[PDB]
């Protein structure tokens, strides 16, 4: 029931009548602490602006122009071999073995991976690249 | 209405007894609901022909032929209400034409000490009564407190000038017995800060706001945080505005210390944030290099080849898609970061021209209170606030003591009498008193009853002023000591020409500093002739009492000549300055509710005295020492409407005891 925007609280009230010097003792101690957290944005703006200065540039001398393929139904041996190799590196990461060979959907690259489980050894090569 | 009116004007509840009533009339409040409603009737009746026409006397038979059946049947009842209005003072009193001139025959002796108006008061009733009274006034005039400068055309009060509003107020009734000029006065009232610039409405409006919300604070404070003691000692008002000033500075900090907090946390986030894109970006132009390495090896190539620029080419374009969603959390959060850097919260809870306004306010309140607030209870600074009058405020523009002059016309009053002890004992009392022109002409008065209406300031003197023979007991003494007696002071400025606004009753002067924010920080233009009050008020009071005149009227004249320009403010032509706390018939302006203090003392204030009895074995002796004055009137304390309410009740009060009842 304080007035609005009136900040009363029991506790507060306590501590600025506890002590004959308690009060400006209270308002100085949040003096200091005020300076001290303009002290550190101080030094976070000038270690910030640091880093902003490095990401001069951006990554724009390393984007690579972005190639659309038709995804093919059919596979080349140049395309089963690349699977495999995109297996021994991602594992079943069907994304990016999709994305290494270009013509492949995720779902053709799933199904490779049961049609050619056999002739493939894809079990051995999942082993494979699980011990690195 | 017309009877309820009636009540509402003699501040009784029209559809309910009394205590009082109660007491003088137990068959009717022990009784049947509609006796008692019959019983209201012909007392709000009889109030309203009295009030209906206060000039001439009410008397049981004119009263009663006004009355219509069934109200008329109980002539006994009737009788026994009005010859309880009249004892008590709520018809027939202050100056009316009587009907049946007064009997020779006179009964009793009263001394009243003091012809202030609780004293005239009294006086008028008691001997309307039947009873010989005898008034003995220290100073060469009648009124007390009430106390009009005249010199030529100029007429201007030096102690009580504002009348307050008139629902309610006796002095209602006093206004139509005796030509009062009454004016209202019109509450606007601009500020001059010390540089005699005025304060922006934008901030007059401001601060006011705030003051009156710091009130609400400390009552806030008083009544749901108990804070009332602190260091075992009773909480002021003052002491309390301070808590929460303090408060609401605090709170200022917390909020910019949170604030601060939100921008550090979002810096520290968008460095750990530029962090990761800095390593992320070393990684993705590595990682580039590798791809341009192996996207030369020229073609025709072995499909291991193939893999390693088409694998490397998608390494790429990930590290560079996330990347991207990085650099897009970057531009939110110095967005979020811009945002803040814009919202900051106040600076401060109150500037230098805003604390220097408030303190105006303050001084304010210790000019209506006439202390300093380091001295008014927390609790009770403002118990009489449920009895204020309604309608404007008003002055009196013919000088309040037409009044006091009046009430005095008839009585047999001793002037330049200064009472220097009171006898009281079983058989009847003495009071010795001397010229005060040669204090060695000395008076005995011997007398049934005694009416001490002295000033509180006076009471309080130590050494005493007055010795009580025997002494007042120690329930009377400790009130004395506990209740507040402040003081006030009015500087009188007669010029031969208006240059203030003469439309603007009230104006003001802020002060530099708070210890100086009572002094002469308020201007009252309420005359008809080019005259202005200055007040000084709270600390200011006291301290301004050992300078001179000459000095004062000086930093006047200083004021004015800042406002309104110095070719504009011409020397006065009169000037009188009042030193209430000084004047040994004051001693003060009048009382207030001091930390530590409470109203049960103005009702300890009212009680009277007894003696003991002389023979011991004796019966019970009759009071024989009574008080009156506005420090014995727990409802309406330090005003003139008060103390003339007292001096009506202890004339009742006293006839009561040697008349009966
Ligand atoms: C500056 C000032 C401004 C005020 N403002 C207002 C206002 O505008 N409106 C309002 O309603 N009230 C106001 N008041 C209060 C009001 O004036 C008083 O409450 C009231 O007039 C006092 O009445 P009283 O009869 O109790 O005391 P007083 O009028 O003080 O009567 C006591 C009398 O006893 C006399 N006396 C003292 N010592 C002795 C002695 N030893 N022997 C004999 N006689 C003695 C005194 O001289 C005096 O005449 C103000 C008061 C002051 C001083
Ligand atoms: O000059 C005299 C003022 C003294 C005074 C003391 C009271 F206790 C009550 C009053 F009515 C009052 O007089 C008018 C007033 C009212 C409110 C604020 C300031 C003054």
């Amino acid at each position: 029931k304080p007035p609005k925007g009136m900040f009363l609280s029991q506790e507060d009230v306590e501590a600025v009548s506890a002590n004959a010097t308690a009060a400006t003792t209270v308002l100085r101690q949040l003096d200091m602490e005020l300076v001290s957290v303009k002290r550190q944005i101080q030094n976070i703006k000038q270690t910030n602006s640091a880093l902003k200065e490095k990401l001069d540039g951006g990554i724009e001398p390393y984007r690579l122009p972005e190639v659309i393929q038709k995804c093919n139904a059919r596979w080349t041996t140049e395309e089963q071999l690349l699977a495999v190799q995109a297996i021994r590196k991602y594992g079943r990461d069907f994304q990016a073995i999709s994305d290494v060979i270009g013509n492949k959907s995720v779902v053709q690259v799933k199904n490779f991976f049961v049609n050619y489980r056999r002739r493939f050894n894809i079990d051995e090569v999942l082993q494979e690249w699980e011990a690195e | 209405s017309g009877v309820e009116g009636a009540a509402f004007q003699s501040r009784l509840p029209h559809d309910r007894m009394t205590s009082q009533e109660a007491a003088c009339f137990p068959d009717i409040i022990s009784g049947p609901q509609q006796t008692q409603k019959v019983f209201l009737f012909i007392r709000n009746r009889t109030l309203q022909l009295w009030l209906d026409n206060p000039k001439i006397q009410l008397t049981f038979e004119a009263t009663l032929q006004q009355l219509e059946a069934p109200y008329n049947s109980d002539t006994v009842l009737v009788h026994r209400v009005h010859s309880y209005l009249e004892r008590h003072g709520l018809i027939n009193f202050g100056i009316y034409k009587r009907i049946k001139p007064l009997p020779t025959k006179k009964t009793g002796k009263v001394i009243i000490i003091g012809s202030g108006v609780s004293g005239l008061a009294a006086a008028r009733q008691l001997q309307s009564f039947g009873m010989d009274v005898t008034l003995l006034e220290a100073r060469d005039r009648v009124g007390g407190r009430v106390a009009t400068f005249r010199k030529g055309n100029y007429v201007a009060d030096l102690g009580a000038m504002v009348v307050t509003g008139l629902g309610g107020n006796p002095m209602a009734v006093v206004s139509k017995q005796v030509n009062m000029e009454l004016a209202k006065i019109k509450q606007k009232c601009p500020l001059y800060e010390a540089n005699g610039q005025a304060v922006p409405k934008e901030k007059d409006e401001m601060v006011e706001q705030e003051f009156n919300r710091l009130l609400e604070a400390t009552s806030y404070l008083s009544h749901q945080l108990d804070f009332n003691v602190l260091n075992n000692k009773p909480v002021s008002l003052g002491q309390a505005l301070e808590v929460v000033i303090q408060l609401q500075e605090k709170h200022v900090k917390d909020e910019q210390i949170e604030h601060w907090k939100k921008i550090v946390k979002t810096q520290e986030e968008l460095k750990e944030l530029l962090n990761k894109m800095v390593n992320l970006k070393e990684k993705i132009k590595e990682l580039h290099q590798q791809y341009k390495e192996a996207s030369e090896v020229k073609p025709p190539r072995d499909i291991t080849a193939e893999f390693l620029v088409k694998s490397k080419h998608r390494d790429l374009t990930a590290l560079c898609k996330e990347y991207d969603e990085l650099a897009e959390t970057q531009g939110k959060l110095e967005e979020k970061l811009q945002e803040l850097e814009a919202n900051p919260p106040s600076d401060v809870y109150l500037s230098s021209r805003d604390r220097q306004i408030l303190d105006w306010h303050f001084a304010n309140l210790e000019f209506a209170n006439a202390t300093p607030l380091s001295t008014l209870s927390l609790k009770h600074w403002d118990q009489d606030d449920d009895f204020e009058f309604t309608g404007s405020h008003l002055t009196v523009r013919n000088g309040y003591s037409c009044v006091p002059v009046a009430l005095a016309e008839g009585l047999d009053i001793k002037l330049n009498t200064a009472v220097r002890q009171v006898r009281y004992t079983a058989s009847g009392c003495e009071v010795i008193a001397v010229n005060t022109r040669s204090t060695s002409q000395t008076f005995i008065y011997k007398c049934d009853a005694v009416l001490c209406t002295l000033p509180l300031g006076v009471l309080k003197q130590q050494p005493p002023a007055v010795q009580f023979v025997p002494p007042l007991p120690e329930w009377k003494t400790s009130a004395v000591q506990r209740m507040g007696f402040g003081n006030l002071n009015k500087v009188v400025l007669c010029f031969d020409r208006v240059f203030w606004d003469p439309s603007v009753n009230l104006f003001g002067h802020v002060g530099s500093t708070t210890a100086s924010r009572g002094e002469l920080f308020l201007f009252w233009n309420l005359y008809k002739a080019p005259i202005l009050l200055a007040l000084v008020a709270g600390e200011a009071a006291g301290i301004m009492e050992n300078i001179s005149d000459d000095v004062i009227v000086g930093r006047c004249l200083a004021i004015l000549k800042g406002i309104f320009g110095s070719s504009a403010v011409p020397q006065p032509k009169e000037t009188v300055v009042s030193r209430w706390r000084a004047d040994p018939w004051a001693r003060g302006s009048y009382s207030y509710v001091a930390a530590g203090s409470s109203g049960n003392d103005y009702d300890l204030m009212a009680q009277p005295i007894t003696p003991g009895p002389s023979i011991p074995g004796a019966p019970q002796p009759i009071p024989r020492l009574f008080f009156a004055g506005e420090h014995t009137i727990r409802n309406y304390p330090a005003t003139v409407h008060g103390a003339l309410l007292s001096g009506l009740r202890e004339a009742g009060r006293i006839a009561d005891q040697f008349l009966g009842a």
